[PDB]
């Protein structure tokens, strides 16, 4: 299994940032007008762990992108507030209703491009099944 | 010539009356003599708790043909004569259930190094040795830890019994299947490390040989 | 032994999707006109390794990947879907008709274009042999 | 199936006034009757310091249901009777706080490998080997030093008395509680080393036998 | 806790070189007519390292790089001896008022460019932080 | 939750006239009486040569009050009186003055580990051990070889007279301050090799405990 | 300056009626005297079971040329006189049959290292050490798990019953041919593991010495 | 000894396939006018162990490598074949009139373009030579 | 803080007539009498074969001032009388010349490690130890074999006299020098190894201490 | 200082018939009286077998002059009389022919370590230790393993007797010849491995003392 | 001490081939005009090293290549025999007139281009020098 992960994964994020402007997966998106910070959801996949002899118990790990752009010459501050807020509300262990957050809120440094800067934050969910 | 993945552990938990054999043939497929039959039937193992013929107690066998009078035990061989002298009374009973373990990480062993009498004879200069008897054998499994899982309590009355119990493995890609008997140990002691999996150990002496026979021809 | 696995992977996936449309290997195939979600069949050149000492017995290795394409603008759950079954289909210890799956049901990242998005599923396949 | 990252200590700081109980029968769920209710509630820790009963001295045990003269303890088992000869009388204290350790960098733990006697009979030649008794456990632990933390007061006096203590182990991932008791023991040289942080290190005895509380029931 | 961070490195280095021409980050600037030097602030975030099993004391680093940019066709000397002093300022073991200089005081090999060379000089700083 | 990086390290060269204290109490912060102030003064340091309490001897203690009569110590809890039977008698002096040694590189330990009785008894089947003493502490230094240190004297008079010696350690994060004693041990072999420092060896042992004070108190 | 890729190797499976030779002299290539032909053949091997002269006794020979009463052996030389004194009477086999192990995995092997003895004289300083014999040499073979092998039952009554086999190591690559026989062990333990082969083991004593032919000559 | 490597492997590969369409080292050679298959002909040099501490006794190792090469949208199935006969011929420790084969018989992965596809077969060979 | 490369070590190859003193005072720089100027002047080292003291036996010394009766030697401080109790008398011999070792490839040297007594008291609990002895000390030296190298047959003529020898050092970066004596052995079996240099093995023992002056007092 | 690649080893295969000396003297080069002429010539090696001189037996040396009784010796050095007490007789043979081994992989050797005899005196605190015996020489050499190889036959019977033979090692670079006696030891077991040459062990025991001449002087 | 070495190669190898066409260092040459093969010379510096701890003891390392060319469309046997009598030629061991030949008479790999095919012949040599 491994549409669950990604259908939890959408539903947190969705319902705690429904009225934010964000882009989804593979939808034709526009962006604000006024060029306002929009948010950018992404999916990435990892590699599967066979755990035991009898190929049975078997473990799924998948890497989750957030990404906040921003207008160049507005400051970096308030930009790195909101990703302090994504942080915060993606702590550790927390419990997701098809698998758990195997280890959350890290900041990597800013990508910097002459048209506007964006922000990278990345977590990790997993999920451990057993097959009968 | 064959891959061990896709195993299977089983456990025994339950025995029936015991069952009294008057006597045994020897030779290929040994075949027995039963006052009763019993609730035997077809693809059935039994485990022999006492009989004259030391090689074949503390064994692990299966049923190949039933009668009201007559069982026929398949796995071991008792072609030869002056191993198994005539006349030996037999002594078993019957393995109601089984009860398997989850997942199984490692599968651990050790002992079997054949260890050697050397001599040196004044005569000669080259020294040679002699082969002797071998090492004790015990079997070690790790699974994962489970708090709500039912077998914990029979593992724990195992243990604190020390009764002699069945053990099956069953592996697919060979189509075979190994028998063997012994003495339990289990450990509820949870490796707590971060960031993996925290397991409990389970460990199987041996009392018997190795017996193997065709998971088709059992069932 | 190496030809017969192909063959057989081939005869496996095939019966399992004789109707939906695929692309096998070189051969003029067209994208459907209504440009729905398609097939690719790839087949990887594994090593073979040589077991014993007197050099007679041997295993054979291989890597099959199967890529579902789809339109951009129209979603990635419905791939998804897709290839959630195609692993289950495959899963570890399914024994072909000439060797054995070694290891199956395998979803890297997807990969992304501004004409057509991919996801591949890639496992494994094995045939161990006896020169006599 | 579980990861056991979350995990939280926590230490017995002092205890009430001793609690003798007179007789307690044998069930899956003990019950007992004692002199008088006390200061006892719904879901507190109980310490047992001596009893009749071997195998249940220097236990920590859960109170379930509390009334006038009947005091329920679960986290034991006393279904067996040989085991547990009825007329027995328990003896317990209760706990009246806790303290928690500042952030634990790791576990570890040592000893637990099963012995065995290898005996060697000249009728046979494979040689053969039966269980005994297991090593001692040790829970050592090491975490972050700190110059003021005031539990150093505290850890440092139960070392000099050498008391058994109570110790509490709690896992949010599986939902688990881990009861313990033994003796503890401190030490307050820093591991000064460049460029990290410096601990100290705690080690945990074991004097009874490890019990789990599901965390619902325990509160 | 990064924002802090950031800021405290920020107020200790303009309160020390108020008045010096200098740029930062993400503030449209233009260099000083005559082509003096001038200097270059930026901020790189290191990684969070999550200490204890219950995850609740943390750490955060951060790099912090200010570069001395100087005319072609006018020597080393003088930048030299600028970058030696802001490395004997910027000495190990001074505590911020969040966090506090890891370690300090390090020049690297200078960059050439035909329109004017640039030396850098490198620190980095510290936060350990407690959750409760 | 502090970095070690900026300690420094000092060793005792010079102590004054003995002082001798009638009587001494037990609390929180000891204050003793005393037959003349002699040169003490508000936040110095002082040894503790002999003396009527057992655990107190070879101890470095500071002043935290000084009158003509009256001295106030601290570092060290007098809470307990069992462990400190009343009327007893102190005997210190002051140390004069302090050594810096040049830049040190590498700082290591051994020893501390705690000992274990492993006892069996026949009627119980599990093994369960006791803690014993604790391992003897050495404290190992090394620092850049200097031809004509004129440090290097004074080390060699004092390791060639055994005299107890007092060690003094600064840490700036933590605030703390770290006092002990121990004999001293002095290598003069410079460890050549190529294309890096030569160093020497320095070595303290342990006759007392390590006490900690805070800087701001100290000075 | 050959590479030992393709060796194969075979053991012994059936010996012929023993055969008794009165009378063998002693050059290069021995030819000895016998009752009567009986099945001996060009290019068929013998092991010696027991003869006067002690170094030729338990080795594998090759037959060079037959007739109705003279027998040549080659292998072996016998031009030295005062080791191979005359009038020895030779008794050897004939080897019918021949098997070989499936695939192998590696070759292994143990001991051979010639130990010295020392002796130091009180005349001089310098010491100096005698050669002494050499330490046993044990052959450890591996090959792949099977169940259906028939080979099984002719190792396990080999082993069971301890009679002294023949092995031989053929090396297509250079042309020779080994020759030496010994004790058998067999282990049915299987190695399981995850994602690789599993294998038993098989080792082989020695309790004569090497001997090297031409597979030309040998056939 | 490295010439005799080459014209041996040369001998031993032109004996089996004289008639089937192959071209050699550095010489002109034109593809067939129908566009059938044909075999690439190549011999790479490896190292010169020394053996000895005298410096006498040496080795020589040679890698030899066939291609087979088809034109596009005609299957595959017949050179995966054809490349199956190739390994079957070379077979480990076959024996050279100068040399062995030291390791023989394996396919690699097929490499694509749009003007035709190649399947490369590589083996070596060795020879060990004393000096006096 | 220093960097030994580009040291240099030179050998006594010769020794003088020996020269007898009567009496010396204590100081840190000493001034001995003698009966006779002999052929000492500035700059040329001296040991002592023998002496009333015990500590400075077998010590390399340098002389300062040189008068037809009085002799000022530098490297051993006498400010102590205690353990140079007055009445000392000197023995020493003047060293002739000196030889170097050809190009040198490691320095090696072990021993040293201070030893530890430790006594435990049933009045205490805490196990404290005592320093005692030092161990031996050993210097290695391996430099290029030479076949034609001369100072090859001093050192076999050295090693079989075994006589007492000074060896001096000289390192440039710190201009400081040092001078000690011990007994000498030398190995003469090269280690060849394949496409690198070969060498032999040259080892001194310590029989005195180390002497440090300046290099540019010394010359 | 020179490159060991390019060496080559012989060994003694043959010795003539016993030739006495009656009268030699003590210089740089030896000169002694023989009976006969004999077969010497310029050039041809010699090994003593025994004589007065303790130190020089099982010696090989070079002859530098020959004439019909007077023959020179070159290779040691007989200065010293102490040690060659005059009026020593000498013995010895001459090597006829000599053999070298197959191209040989790898050279090894093991022994060498001197001893050291550790006192300590009350008197004293500091130990110091003195120079003994030395440890035995081995000499370890690997080469390709060959079945046709003459010498394998040669090497059999020489370890067979026991007997002392002598070995030459020549190295181009160096110009030099280094000869010594010893006892031979060889292994016939091949080291089997998979894709790299198999190998056997031939291993040289010492006598005597390494002699080192120049290989323009032997030729 | 690393120009007499050199000198002393170049000697030896002019004086065995002076008559062959060659290509010397820094000197302008025009290859044949009727196309047959012509030798290239070169030199390569390798690292010295410091042996003792005085810093007395050195020695100096180099390596030498050759190279042998040749038309295209001329077959490859005339260039390996002729690399073969070059190898024979530089043999290991040989002295000199200041060093030795460390390791010599090596082959290694064809560069093809399309103008013109090369082989390259690969020894070392080396001198030990002592300063006082």
């Amino acid at each position: 299994m491994h549409y669950e992960l990604s259908a939890a994964a959408r539903a947190a994020f969705l319902s705690k940032y429904r009225d934010f402007p964000h882009y989804m997966e593979n939808r034709n998106f526009t962006p604000p007008k006024d060029g306002g910070m929009w948010l950018r959801f992404n999916y990435i996949e990892g590699d599967t762990l066979y755990l035991s002899i009898d190929r049975k118990c078997k473990s799924y790990i998948a890497i989750v992108q957030i990404g906040v752009v921003f207008p160049p010459g507005s400051g970096v501050d308030e930009a790195r507030l909101k990703a302090k807020e994504i942080a915060d509300f993606f702590k550790d262990g927390k419990m997701l209703n098809v698998g758990y957050i195997f280890e959350g809120a890290i900041v990597h440094q800013i990508v910097k491009h002459e048209s506007g800067w964006m922000i990278p934050v990345r977590f990790t969910v997993r999920v451990d099944t057993k097959e009968t | 010539m064959h891959l061990p993945n896709g195993a299977q552990i089983f456990v025994e938990t339950s025995r029936g009356e015991e069952i009294e054999a008057t006597a045994v043939t020897n030779e290929k497929n040994p075949v027995a003599t039963v006052a009763s039959k019993g609730d035997l039937a077809k693809g059935d193992y039994v485990i022999v708790t006492q009989s004259t013929w030391a090689k074949m107690v503390s064994r692990v066998l299966i049923v190949t043909d039933a009668q009201e009078t007559s069982i026929t035990l398949a796995g071991i061989d008792t072609s030869d004569t002056l191993v198994f002298p005539a006349g030996g009374t037999m002594s078993f009973a019957k393995i109601t259930g089984w009860t398997e373990i989850p997942c199984v990480q490692e599968i651990g062993q050790d002992g079997g190094e054949q260890q050697y009498y050397t001599y040196q004879c004044l005569s000669d200069d080259k020294e040679q040795q002699i082969p002797t008897f071998k090492s004790a054998i015990s079997l070690t499994y790790t699974f994962a830890h489970e708090f709500d899982n039912p077998i914990y309590q029979i593992l724990r009355k195992l243990d604190s019994s020390g009764q002699v119990t069945a053990v099956r493995m069953y592996v697919p890609k060979a189509s075979e299947m190994r028998m063997w008997a012994g003495i339990l140990s289990f450990n509820d002691i949870p490796s707590t490390q971060v960031n993996e999996m925290e397991t409990v150990e389970l460990a199987v002496s041996l009392k018997g040989d190795f017996t193997f026979i065709s998971s088709t021809l059992a069932s």
